[PDB]
């Protein structure tokens, strides 16, 4: 019973903000780092971005910077995805991925890891 | 009065359940360990938060302290550190200062003596255990290099705060960090490292204090010791042979119990192959962990699968006329940690967990 | 920093044929690690290789992926129905995480 | 620097108040006792809570310290135990592990020494006051069985941490736990202990420290010193005769005071029949517990009706040439306790309770 | 190591604040006093409430520390009490017990040692400043009577604990308590005492101690000190002549200046003639006090009319060498206290207050 | 047991970040510093509040403590103040009373000593930082007059508690205050004075301790060390020559490096040329800080400019064999302070900041 | 005046929940364990279980255990016997008793005692 | 796992008579703790009898009841309208009380 489950779909207004979520499930999930990939349908993945719940210690890729917010809470055992200006061209399948390995701050590198299961994906309009 | 020399361990066959320290049940602290004197036990922590930052310092209790604000004793400012005692004075070391530009203090009795600057430009490190001294030698474990990456160590050795030799260990030291050291014998420290990159073997330093040499090598034993493992046997090849699962580690703990014709060796390692939970105590006597590929008896479990195992760290407490091994663990909550002291004392098996 | 075009983009082959896909990195890859991943239409993708060469758990042994360097490749061994899929690589080094286009995989 | 030897007490014929330990009316603690050396008396406690479990602790701080966490000294992981002084070190001694398969582990001054085995397969316990050490051997009564039904004991003698000798008592063994010992003269040992379920009178037990012998038999006396009891003189029968109200039981306070040619005997009970509340204050001097139905002089009230008394238990100071017998008393509140001292001092009659 | 014996005091001529402990303005007691010996001095207080009753005892921290509950070590139960240092080892006196059945206990080092019965059925209560010692024998003022009627004192010489002798004061022996004890010189121990019910003038104590006698006069100087007061040189008669407002009364401060040629008489009184508010240092040297009517010099305000007076006591301070007579002053606030200490120490006016 | 003499200092080139006491982040006090004797380092400081009044008091704590009420120790009442050892006992300086008619009082390990009266009738000051001791022989320096218009200082040479001698330094003394001295040499202490009316150059004063005379020139020192500045050799004339910015002022750190052949001068300055914020150390040796225009080498920054800098002091360590020159640094923030601890050690450059 | 009194009767319908409670008087309620018996008014005694108010440490008949609660409250000298989903069949008569001798924790025992007093029963339909 | 089996379940005694209540325990009652209720109609019952034998306070010297081992009875000596009642046996040792089924007694 090991999952990543994410909301169904949104509709949004070009400026309207915008916050999307996945909950984990069957893993110890403060330790793992989960991460936002885009995907425009006609496209390839584009990742966007890690997050690691547990400090909430977060990377982007630099064209996602400024863009959007990563954040999770460890409580409800979350992850969220977030917009404050949701313009057009967000118009995309945003996908939580986790990765395969865990990691623990004193290990003190990037987490050099595929990610090894995905949640189904939130289709997001605009 | 006296230099301090390591003796004889005190006899037993198995570990039993010492003392709990766990402050939060009732100062946020960090890799704990503890340094124990001819009379007295420190137990020692970096703070990790208030009650690698510019704020991180070197602290301790006496052992059987709960490590509150007011009973801490700070003694430098370090993000990374070790203690011990000579027979006469206490030692401390500590790392402070920029990722890539570290530098280690040596601080003896009440005083501050020599520093030591990194050499691969890149985090500088201690052991995060005790020292070891002998006739008033003190050997620490160093490192500096990539966390991902090359990260050789040296050894220094330390008389009276000042560093008076450099060490540098060949055989297999492409990464090499937190050790867990102590006296094999009168001529020898080994330590237990974390590779943090490459394997999940755990490089093996044995250190002739005769001749201030060393040599590193990975315990060929089959049981592997750092936290990310492959399955117990699972990495093929000669000994030397960097295995799966190599990317992460821990420190974890390492005590000899020395015999008139014999030296055990006590290892610890987390419950779980991936995740640091957990602590079981393993065991071998004799033979040679750079080529026997044995796999260590398993002497029982320390910190149930359920619990937090995270750090361990061996250490030795002075009873009178023979030395008594011991290994602690950090059980880490939310990140403050408690520290829970396994000895060896009496025979039978291990009883009961933390 | 990191670039990965992978090619030809499009594969044409039936069931029965082995089918090579490249992924040429701009720079590098250290340490080999390049991940491969199988998009089949309306979900999520799958993990099939890791490293430059390690085949994720539940990934049958069709999957191979050799590769060093620059130039990777993802085999299958013989394609059938269920892998005609469109198939991305990935760097996942010590570095922001980066994929490729993505090659189609036709009958 | 020197062995304990027991001493002949300090004049006085009555006890008064001394010291009235109580940490809540400004760390949650059980079963207290008292144990002195040369120039320094210890309070020591298990934790009960935090400020037979894995976290309960035997904890100690100064006599005269109120025992919150910041004051208190961890000595060893233990749902119960006993400490006592040699003359040079500080023994410690805590029994921990599973209920049917506990361990009793030793501690001298700061190192873990011998352990010692669950023999019944029951609950492992300790006498829960101070041991007895002459000559530097300390004599410690455990016992290992049911709550109900037979749990015998045995006495361990313990030299500088290690177990040297294991005393099988002879006589009436059936049932015998938490013994208050102490010196009648250099030569012999003797304890009342509790039953707890066969009668309401206390097993008192002989130990011959010079042969390292046992025997135990019940008190003969009419007045029953347990708490659920039978109304004073009311078994039937010959000495060892059982009576009623014998299911359940109290630790009871019990000194020794050594004059050139007597042997006061001060025994503690509760002031009610079957409820833990009140203490008195009761003496017997020469005669032989074992034989002579009188009963006990009553000294007077420590405790009165209206607060409780729980566990009680004898210790010594050592008043640098003689010794002071002490009883001291547990007040549960509500469950903390707070400690209550009665001391042998002066003449008259015991003027005041707490 | 060696007894204390009195010994001239440190030259100066006039007092100045020494230091301010006041727990409430970053435990709640009363009566403080301060003792010391060789090279250490300990702030002595009873506890009022917690942070005449059966909970109140006699406490105690290092001067200069906060007596907070951590910080304050608990020596005896006590509605009234002092404390004394022979060179060798401290003796603290309390007493507790019934308002008409009281009993004075003595502490020797950590054992309790002699007690004291009542005598006149009435409250006993003790000097609740600092007892003297000297080679070995302290002098302990005790006294049990009316608050309001006869109230006669004794003296007991007290060595090691133990309670040797009772000495019997002749003269005007009507009604004194609350003794405030000092060394005149090696033969002598004066105390200047409340007078609860019939004069403002301190009955004034003059103990020779090489032959064990006492006799008390009150003091003829024309500065009353008691509290309640006749307005200064009002009493009418011979020096004994009680005067007006002799109901009530105050501990006043008194400490001695021991000059090779002459002998200074510290004394403290309140600024109000009728409330404890203020306190003002007066001294005479020479003369003799039961008879010389000259009133004493005013040396300074040492407490302001505006902040509360209430008991003050007279100590010393060992000086390695000399000997520092100090007055300290129990600030009570809302009724916990404070205390003020000033000192001997330079020349010149006494400059400030408190 | 022996008297305190400098000694020559430790080797090393630059200094480190030691330690920092933050005791906010988890008892308000100001301008701390710290004193050292032969095996202890305390930490003292006035209080500024509660956790120039009637209620500010000297306190101290061991180095390495958090100054809590708790762990505090108050020596005396005081609004300015110094401390230092002489190798047998603990001096305290600390100086109380009216603005105007204020005096200062000397403790000499538990008691009173000493006192002095004020001399130009206005707020009487001492040092801030630690006194020196050479041979039993404690000199302080004292200042009194107006804190804009001329403050002549003088230095007490203090023994054994009593003040033994005045000095009268002569030179330029129209304001001098809040000097921070040390050995230069057996024979001398040189201290870095604050001048807060005239100038932005401290005051040198040159103290010939085989002599007790002393001059007091300006520093000739193109970078000028107060607080208020003029932009580093900025100001004309000769080496006396005061300059603009000269209200106001702060004291700095200053310490000696005894070399055998030179003498290295470590003196302390805030970034800012106006406001209290950030510290650096700059360094010269050899020379004459009365003649030597030079400009003094800045070592480091040892806090940045976004930090508060405040008061600066030197102390040393007694490192069993050599001392160790360390400069504190009191960071207000918001009135209580943090202390940074900065002390000579190793080699290269300074690598970071508090 | 030594007694235990019970609330008087109850009648409820299949499912709806119910509680049921003992006042002890005339003793020190928190140191005697408390019973529950059943009594369906043809058939014979039923012992449910046992409370310790003091700590409220519990022991359950196995036939009654997950079909009853039993608690206590110290602080108004009460015990209580509850259902989530009242049945039929709970149309019995249901007494506390107390047990004859007290009891402390470091008795460490199963209290072997008898019941002394017993309160007037509450009658229970449905 | 303990089962009172009371018995006979009826009694047809005349008051005056002798009245001998059994109850058979499934197996060995440790310590002979078996004790004895008497319950009068529309009441709780009445402790008479604990330990196998020892009387209740307030009972009347007509309760007798030896017993041991499994087998234990109660004996009335003498029957008084007063004691027709149900009565019952009750293990009440260290383990879950039980009771048996009850005995009435009748005129
Ligand atoms: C290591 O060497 C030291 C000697 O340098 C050994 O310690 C001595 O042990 C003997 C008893 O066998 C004592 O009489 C000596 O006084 C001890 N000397 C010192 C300096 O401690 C020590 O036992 C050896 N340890 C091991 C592990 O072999
Ligand atoms: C128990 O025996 C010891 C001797 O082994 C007695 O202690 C000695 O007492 C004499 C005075 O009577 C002293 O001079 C000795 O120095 C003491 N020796 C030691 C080792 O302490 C002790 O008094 C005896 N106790 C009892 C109760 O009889
Ligand atoms: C009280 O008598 C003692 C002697 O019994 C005096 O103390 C001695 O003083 C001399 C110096 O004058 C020292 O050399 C001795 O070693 C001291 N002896 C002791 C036992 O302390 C003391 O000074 C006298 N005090 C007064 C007030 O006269
Ligand atoms: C200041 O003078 C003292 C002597 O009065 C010097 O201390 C001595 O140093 C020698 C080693 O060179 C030791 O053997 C002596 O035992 C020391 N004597 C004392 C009293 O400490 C000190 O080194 C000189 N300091 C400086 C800065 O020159």
């Amino acid at each position: 019973g090991l999952q990543l489950v994410q909301s169904g779909a949104e509709l949004k207004k070009p400026g309207e903000s915008l916050k999307i979520s996945c909950q984990g499930s069957g893993y110890t999930f403060p330790i793992y780092w989960i991460g936002w990939v885009r995907q425009i349908p006609g496209k390839g993945l584009e990742w966007m971005g890690i997050i690691y719940p547990g400090d909430s210690d977060t990377r982007y890729s630099p064209s996602f910077e400024g863009q959007v917010t990563i954040s999770a809470d460890k409580s409800v055992t979350t992850a969220y995805l977030q917009w404050s200006s949701l313009k057009a061209s967000d118009t995309a399948m945003y996908y939580c991925a986790r990765h395969s390995e865990p990691w623990y701050p004193d290990h003190r590198f990037w987490p050099p890891y595929p990610f090894d299961i995905w949640g189904q994906g939130t289709m997001v309009t605009v | 009065p006296e230099w301090t020399y390591p003796r004889l361990s005190c006899p037993g066959s198995t570990f039993q359940k010492a003392l709990l320290i766990s402050p939060h049940r009732f100062l946020i602290i960090r890799e704990p360990f503890v340094a124990c004197g001819p009379n007295e036990c420190k137990h020692f922590a970096l703070t990790h938060y208030a009650a690698r930052n510019k704020l991180r310092h070197l602290i301790s209790v006496k052992l059987g302290k709960i490590p509150t604000v007011e009973n801490s004793i700070f003694h430098m400012a370090a993000w990374s550190g070790s203690a011990c005692h000579d027979g006469k004075e206490w030692t401390y070391i500590g790392v402070d200062g920029p990722d890539n530009n570290a530098l280690l203090k040596v601080k003896y009795g009440e005083a501050y003596t020599d520093t030591y600057h990194s050499y691969a430009n890149n985090i500088l490190r201690t052991q995060e255990s005790a020292c070891n001294c002998i006739g008033g030698n003190c050997y620490l474990m160093i490192t500096d290099g990539s966390a991902s990456g090359v990260s050789e160590c040296r050894f220094l050795k330390i008389r009276e705060g000042r560093i008076i030799k450099e060490i540098f260990p060949t055989g297999r030291v492409k990464h090499t960090e937190e050790c867990t050291c102590g006296f094999a014998s009168n001529k020898t420290i080994e330590c237990a490292c974390r590779d943090n990159r490459y394997t999940a073997k755990r490089p093996f330093v044995k250190l002739n204090v005769e001749t201030d040499t060393a040599e590193i090598r990975l315990m060929c034993t089959d049981t592997y010791l750092d936290t990310p493992r492959p399955n117990d046997g699972s990495i093929t090849g000669p000994c030397e042979s960097d295995g799966d699962k190599g990317s992460g580690g821990i420190k974890g703990g390492f005590v000899h119990q020395r015999m008139k014709s014999k030296i055990g060796r006590w290892y610890s390692r987390t419950m779980s192959k991936t995740e640091r939970m957990g602590m079981g105590l393993y065991v071998k006597y004799g033979g040679d962990p750079w080529a026997d590929s044995d796999a260590l008896a398993f002497s029982g479990v320390m910190v149930p699968m359920k619990e937090p195992g995270w750090y361990s760290f061996g250490f030795e407490i002075k009873d009178k006329k023979c030395d008594v091994p011991c290994i602690g663990i950090e059980m880490v909550h939310d990140h403050s940690a408690a520290t829970a002291i396994y000895c060896l004392m009496g025979s039978g098996q291990l009883l009961w967990d933390t | 920093e990191i670039v990965l075009t992978q090619s030809p983009g499009t594969l044409s082959l039936s069931p029965g044929e082995r089918a090579t896909l490249s992924c040429r990195s701009s720079q590098t890859v250290s340490s080999g690690y390049l991940a491969w991943y199988q998009q089949k239409r309306g979900q999520a993708p799958r993990l099939l290789i890791y490293g430059a060469s390690s085949r994720a758990t539940g990934i049958p042994d069709r999957f191979s992926g050799s590769g060093s360097g620059t130039d990777f490749t993802l085999t299958i061994s013989r394609l059938e129905p269920e892998d005609f899929a469109v198939y991305f690589c990935q760097h996942h080094g010590t570095s922001p995480g980066t994929f490729g286009g993505g090659t189609k995989v036709e009958i």
